[PDB]
């Protein structure tokens, strides 16, 4: 990944009166992206936990026929 | 959270 | 929740209202979202897997519940 949740929080753009984007619209959308990056950071571990649970649940099933 | 980061 | 709310597509399609007051330069925001798009593309496969394992485990817990 080129960015972190932190880099996106830290980022600042140049302001303008010349038909720039609404700042609060941009910052609200980037806050949703910040959340998503947090989740991206934990995702590999969450895939691992979920596949281990996947496996445990499948063993239990086969054992119960 | 950058929506609340000014004023 | 552990799966992403947005996709690469959502970020590409997102269109921001313009202002004639103090606003962000479109070039800079757009260029920054491009880097963000690249990262969503790199994680899209792992994110599809997380959704699928979540859905599969839920169904497997439901199947075990009945026995």
């Amino acid at each position: 990944l080129k960015l972190s949740a932190k880099d996106i929080y830290e980022k600042d753009f140049e302001k303008t009166m010349a038909r720039g984007y609404r700042r609060e619209e941009v910052d609200a959308f980037l806050d949703d992206i910040i959340a998503d990056y947090q989740k991206m950071a934990d995702m590999n571990n969450e895939v691992v936990k979920l596949s281990e649970e996947n496996h445990k649940l499948k063993k239990e099933l086969e054992e119960l026929r | 959270n950058r929506l609340f980061r000014k004023r």
